[PDB]
RNA sequence: CCCGCAGAAGAAGCACCGGCUAACUCCGUGCCAGCAGCCGCGGUAAUACGGAGGGUGCAAGCGUUAAUCGGAAUUACUGGGCGUAAAGCGCACGCAGGCGGUUUGUUAAGUCAGAUGUGAAAUCCCCGGGCUCAACCUGGGAACUGCAUCUGAUACUGGCAAGCUUGAGUCUCGUAGAGGGGGGUAGAAUUCCAGGUGUAGCGGUGAAAUGCGUAGAGAUCUGGAGGAAUACCGGUGGCGAAGGCGGCCCCCUGGACGAAGACUGACGCUCAGGUGCGAAAGCGUGGGGAGCAAACAGGAUUAGAUACCCUGGUAGUCCACGCCGUAAACGAUGUCGACUUGGAGGUUGUGCCCUUGAGGCGUGGCUUCCGGAGCUAACGCGUUAAGUCGACCGCCUGGGGAGUACGGCCGCAAGGUUAAAACUCAAAUGAAUUGACGGGGGCCCGCACAAGCGGUGGAGCAUGUGGUUUAAUUCGAUGCAACGCGAAGAACCUUACCUGGUCUUGACAUCCACGGAAGUUUUCAGAGAUGAGAAUGUGCCUUCGGGAACCGUGAGACAGGUGCUGCAUGGCUGUCGUCAGCUCGUGUUGUGAAAUGUUGGGUUAAGUCCCGCAACGAGCGCAACCCUUAUCCUUUGUUGCCAGCGGUCCGGCCGGGAACUCAAAGGAGACUGCCAGUGAUAAACUGGAGGAAGGUGGGGAUGACGUCAAGUCAUCAUGGCCCUUACGACCAGGGCUACACACGUGCUACAAUGGCGCAUACAAAGAGAAGCGACCUCGCGAGAGCAAGCGGACCUCAUAAAGUGCGUCGUAGUCCGGAUUGGAGUCUGCAACUCGACUCCAUGAAGUCGGAAUCGCUAGUAAUCGUGGAUCAGAAUGCCACGGUGAAUAC
């Protein structure tokens, strides 16, 4: 209720940003709806291809675009055709030709986003969260990860008055600035109200 | 047996001098304590001591996975979990290095 | 009993389903209804209540209540206890009763073996048998745990007889002792009283007063009279059954211990009832009465003070004789006896070696602390056991009721003693662990205090909140941790509220149909919402009977809600707190809750570091790695710079230069690295050196596990529930700015290290396109006209202010202070009334340094001066940033 966002004042010590790109005051917010305009669209349009983040770059006023997600195919389908499709909506609500270019995350279970994602349905289909959450952590743990810490939110288990869970594994050094520490989190909201998933992964070393 | 190794030949110096001394101390720190059993592996066959009171951590310890032990007790301390209870004093120096001494031969012949 | 006929046909329920305890989901109800043996369910998401499905069990039954035993080793013979949980009488002598050392003989009671008779049958049990089986009947056996007698066996127990010495007891001799009773007695003080001296206090308290004293105290000296207690010695010393016992002396008298022998020869151990003793307080009769002192009196303290404090003071305490018989009468440990590893003192006898020199070595009584096996729930006990047994007695059997009532016994009396029940609660206890707390202790820290500096509270003004009024003065935050807060900006809008005007598949979304481009331009009624019109366009692909756009009507699924619930949530936040702590694994200790690690000696800003130590490690934290500020270097030199030189309208204005400032990227540099001392040879602290910076150099970010069911459903998301011709939607005007009040947060003051006028100096950072806006021009000015230039080291905002010099002002409510009001104007914007900002002139209040109480701050900080920014048309003294000047104090 206090820990600054861990991937906050990270930006440019490690984490690159997510949106690259150049403006003045006439537009920079003019272009900030329009590329969460994006956002918005492809984070509900691709649940089933466990995407982890998207990257927006300007060049020369002709968008391009990058998806972070787990498969490359089903996101494209079959001949990528399908991508085409989403190639173009993309740029209309952007205003500029686009390239939709796109990155395939090696280690699935290593992404927080993916992580926190895959709690989320486990959660969220009435499934009992610790038989996942530990079994989620001990997953990417011997997959090769100095540290692992997730945490959980909400009213767990139907239960009625709230409280967290959460778990740790290795080292998680929320203070060394030098570190690499994904984190995203990816709520919850089944049929008895919101519970949320918090997951910080010391994945990389500097 | 990083440190131990490192420091000579290897790992030592790729660092600021009294930061990279640091792990020198517990190189020497763990060379002295811990040194004395590098070899070691495993778990023992045998555990002879000098005393029974000033190590009675090694009886109650010892004597707990079975390690035969041979000590020499003086006639302050108690023999009780000690297996093959050598009356003799610990606080002598001529006497227990003739005990090291005494020993020091059979030792010297079991090696087969 | 047997045979034939008829057809699936005539024949399945009851409890419970939270744990106990076999078996769960849905709906309804909302601390209601109700359930229930227990423990407990019921507050809008109930597996427990009612129904429903399904399930479990039992079955012609099933359950309920009642009753006995069990479970209950909670009446313990089998088979309980008593240091603290319930419970060892307060202690002692001791009759009955129980129990009893060792040797031989005897007896044959107990005991014991065989036999004998009786032990009725059915019933119980065993092999059978009989009704188709069963239940039921039944044959035979066993058994009926027993009682009487005969015959023996004689270990053990008892009787009897005779012993023996260990148990027990007597004598010889010493030793120590606050043992008990009596009768004397000495010193010290206390108060009193009489003299001498001599004089205003004395006594008392946190501070006082009560009281005593100028009829002379208190002080000091001299002396007498009394009463009670025995300093020092005096000691987890001694003595006594226990209560208890203390100056010395004498008389009377009890017990204990040791020696080497003597002698009786089991004379024992315990003991209900019985007898005696038995602190204190108290009772009765009579003596005493210094001090102390219940009660009481007076003075105080307090909110009250039938107390704590102070001055006095009766009983009483003191003595005798009676009485009472209770006490945390407590090592909370019954009496006697046997046995079972040590250590160190103390006290008191006695044997020996050297008393050869405070000694050394034994042997007995009693006693103090720590401790092992073992024991106990643990805590602890531990040769004087709570250990290991044996004898005898007392006593316990949930809590309260109650140690009470009733009766009995005792009592002068107060009372004591023996001692229930109903009723009522499912707990009441014991020891021990983790925290929290303490007007407990130690140690350490933080502008926490102290030492200073300057503010608050007093004044006016700006601003927010409670209160109050209102048509409405939306909503929320409202101990530190709300109160210049959400609000980085309410005239309209914002707007969530108010009055009135209106709309309702809609202002915003998807989906269906037709007329029809979309759009463009314009009038009347109207506050506006709208209503009622009048023209123009006819446009992309052709399936072309349409598209897809976009307007309208029409239909319904829906749409919409800043509606209640932060105690259904997520997300984000404050906070204790940048506090130094919080935990885990593996091992060990403990029955266990847990502990240790994480404590300790030091050390530090720090569970930071070294060492030690049943711990070894690890994670999250602290530190570091990131920003920035301080010194320096390499590249680059613009729109920024100007050193050495040319031209100069001397101004970086112009060549031109590339050094310096500076700008910006990349490196260096601070590490207790060097030196000395101190320090456990450790960590580390102290001072110096060089160095721009010296001990985390300064500042910042970064906020652990958790606490507060702290905020927020109105940023957002969101389960619920909720409304839906409205709690939803659109408009106009108004409120959000109200004002007998009260609080918090600021601004400016009350002036002379200051106000005023003139001359005049030095800043940083930042901002900019329906934007910032020079030059010039007009107006007192606010600003208006024109208007280059700059989306930006180049243009503009923009002129830093306190400072400095010169004149001036004279302690005044003044040239202080500047509110309030008056008129008069400027800009913004549809619109300045409610309710803006600024300017001109006039106007000129309160107020003279602010009660209790109270907050901030450790150096470029406080204080004081001014600048820019965000928010925004317009609107800062609020917030956020910047540079200037420049301290006091920390014992």
């Amino acid at each position: 209720g206090q820990k600054v966002h861990p991937n906050g004042i990270r930006l440019g010590i490690v984490k690159p940003w997510n949106s690259t790109w150049f403006a003045n005051t006439k537009e920079f917010a003019d272009n900030l709806d329009s590329d969460f305009k994006v956002r918005q669209y492809l984070t509900k349009e691709l649940a089933k291809a466990s995407v982890s983040r998207i990257v927006i770059e300007r060049p020369a006023k002709s968008i391009r675009v990058t998806i972070h997600t787990a498969r490359p195919g089903i996101v494209i389908g079959k001949k990528g055709e399908d991508v085409e499709k989403l190639r173009k909506v993309v740029a209309d609500i952007a205003g500029v030709p686009a390239q939709i270019n796109i990155a395939e995350v090696r280690k699935p279970e290593l992404d927080a986003k993916l992580v926190a994602d895959s709690i989320t349905s486990q959660l969220e289909r009435r499934v009992m969260f610790r038989r996942a959450m530990k079994r989620a952590v001990q997953n990417a743990m011997r997959l090769g990860a100095k540290g692992i810490k997730v945490e959980v939110s909400g009213r767990l288990g139907g239960a009625e008055i709230a409280r967290t869970e959460w778990y740790r594994e290795g080292r998680v050094p929320l203070h060394t600035l030098r570190a690499d520490i994904d984190y995203n989190t990816s709520e919850a909201h089944t049929t008895y109200g919101v519970i949320g998933v918090k997951v910080w992964i010391f994945k990389g070393e500097i | 047996k990083d440190l131990e190794t490192q420091s000579q030949d290897g790992t030592f110096d790729k660092l600021t001098k009294k930061e990279a001394l640091m792990r020198t101390r517990e190189l020497e720190k763990l060379e002295n304590s811990l040194g004395g059993i590098k070899d070691m592996g495993g778990l023992p066959d045998a555990l002879f001591v000098i005393d029974a009171d000033h190590e009675h951590i090694a009886i109650k310890e010892a004597n707990n996975l079975g390690i035969p032990v041979f000590a020499i007790v003086d006639t302050n301390s108690d023999p009780d979990g000690v297996d093959f209870v050598i009356p003799g004093n610990d606080d002598a120096i001529r006497a227990v290095t003739l005990y090291l001494g005494a020993v020091a031969a059979t030792v010297r012949e079991g090696r087969s």
